[PDB]
């Protein structure tokens, strides 16, 4: 039967599904590992930008994960997304490997703006900067994009790239009693926390499978990014994510936290 | 005096921090370094090189090990940080760094954090040296601590993932700037 995760309840997305507000007519970009064909999941299209990986099926499991907590169907199945109408998009800009090159995911954000994708999440990221890098995320955000990216799991306080790039949108992972998790990492950069820790999603082979990550914690805000939209069609990019930081849960200093917790109920009132 | 310098596949001398990638000198010995997972466990990714000579894996940034000097020239037999420029769902440092020479098995080259580093932590120090074979500008990398252990590849067909580490013979390679990146 139908679980919902306690990060789903915990960012409050099921009181945003009672004032009917779940994502429809919203295009979310998935920029991962690609996402597999799942009973709990209606993938809409996308592209593969991966030599040798034509497909936008995914060989590793960490991009159909990241893809439920946006948008696991609302049925009698599986779990739930925090935007479950969602207009899901596969952008495999990673290989099975896990690992994808500064030109995948350029050229990922570039299809994202020419589609016209209203979020793109990139559960993805290094210490490693690149201008390349941050001149496709500026150039998707000029062309309607909100970026929402993953803070990183080193554990330190700068975070990784590229959401430590302005106009993404960082977010980093709390636990069951909304601490940071220790893994996830901070700083001036960081924008907004959401669950990551014991996060049940979808995963290849009509399963399931409970991940902890910073990459867990960013489809929460893309979900909520997307309930938001729904309800202001004609919001910018840039209002949708101060709204979401405007009425998060505060948790502490913006340091460690951003605005706070990701709370979709305060975002969509 | 300070040792000479290593150069580009173009003939120019490598710099600090522009990215190369790490080509097999022969190309009928496969392709560029990239990074591979476990089967099991993902994270860290371990360094590894892409069988086809065709591909050209993921580029490097080098830098000198220690003091920075001034003229960023990077030199034979010196020590150097090395670390790819790559994104992962790992979100961890891309910076390579060898299995300690204080742990059991087989030594390899993985990338990420260590659960205990080793007293010196000079795991993450590599050196680039000269390859008697090099009718033109080829190169061994080795790392040093307490012994110095030259590069190979364990090759697998299967094929696993072909996994750099301490076994001979040794990877030749030559390092091509990425073009305008
Ligand atoms: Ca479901
Ligand atoms: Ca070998
Ligand atoms: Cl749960
Ligand atoms: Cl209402
Ligand atoms: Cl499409
Ligand atoms: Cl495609
Ligand atoms: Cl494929
Ligand atoms: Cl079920
Ligand atoms: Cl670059
Ligand atoms: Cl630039
Ligand atoms: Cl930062
Ligand atoms: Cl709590
Ligand atoms: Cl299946
Ligand atoms: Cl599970
Ligand atoms: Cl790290
Ligand atoms: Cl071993
Ligand atoms: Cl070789
Ligand atoms: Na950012
Ligand atoms: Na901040
Ligand atoms: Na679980
Ligand atoms: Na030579």
């Amino acid at each position: 039967a139908q679980s919902v995760p306690w990060g789903i309840s915990r960012v409050q997305a099921p009181a945003a599904h009672n004032r009917g507000l779940t994502g429809s007519g919203v295009k979310v970009a998935v920029l991962d590992t690609g996402i597999s064909t799942h009973p709990d999941l209606n993938i809409r299209g996308g592209a593969s930008f991966v030599p040798g990986e034509p497909s936008t099926q995914d060989g590793n499991g960490h991009g159909t994960h990241v893809a439920g907590t946006i948008a696991a169907l609302n049925n009698s199945i599986g779990v739930l997304g925090v935007a479950p109408s969602a207009e899901l998009y596969a952008v495999k800009v990673l290989g099975a490997s896990g690992s994808g090159s500064v030109s995948s995911i350029a050229q990922g954000l570039e299809w994202a703006g020419n589609n016209g994708m209203h979020v793109a999440n990139l559960s993805l990221g290094s210490p490693s900067p690149s201008a390349t890098l941050e001149q496709a995320v500026n150039s998707a955000t000029s062309r309607g994009v909100l970026v929402v990216a993953a803070s990183g799991n080193s554990g330190a306080g700068s975070i990784s790239y590229p959401a430590r790039y302005a106009n993404a949108m960082a977010v980093g992972a709390t636990d069951q009693n909304n601490n940071r998790a220790s893994f996830s990492q901070y700083g001036a950069g960081l924008d907004i926390v959401a669950p990551g820790v014991n996060v049940q999603s979808t995963y290849p082979g009509s399963t399931y499978a409970s991940l902890n990550g910073t990459s867990m914690a960013t489809p929460h805000v893309a979900g909520a990014a997307a309930l938001v939209k729904q309800k202001n069609p004609s919001w910018s990019n840039v209002q949708i994510r101060n709204h979401l930081k405007n009425t998060a849960t505060s948790l502490g200093s913006t340091n460690l936290y951003g605005s706070g917790l990701v709370n979709a109920e305060a975002a969509t009132r | 005096a300070d040792p000479p310098p290593v150069h580009d596949t173009d003939g120019h001398e490598l710099r600090a921090d522009a990215n190369y990638y790490v080509l097999s000198a022969n190309r009928a010995h496969g392709g560029g370094l990239t990074m591979a997972p476990g089967h099991g466990r993902h994270c860290p990714l371990f360094v590894s090189q892409d069988p086809n000579g065709q591909h050209d894996g993921f580029p490097v940034r080098i830098t000198p090990y220690g003091v920075a000097p001034s003229d960023k020239i990077i030199r034979l037999s010196t020590d150097v940080r090395i670390s790819f420029r790559a994104y992962t769902t790992c979100l961890q440092s891309t910076e390579w760094h060898i299995d300690s020479e204080l742990a059991a098995g087989r030594r390899h080259v993985i990338t990420g954090p260590v659960k205990d580093p080793s007293p010196s932590g000079r795991e993450n120090a590599f050196r680039i040296e000269k390859y008697s074979g090099a009718e033109v500008h080829e190169y061994k990398l080795m790392s040093c601590g307490d012994w110095c252990q030259d590069l190979g590849v364990f090759r697998d067909l299967k094929g696993g993932a072909w996994f750099l580490g301490a076994t001979e013979p040794y990877h030749v390679v030559v390092f091509k700037k990425a073009p305008p990146a």
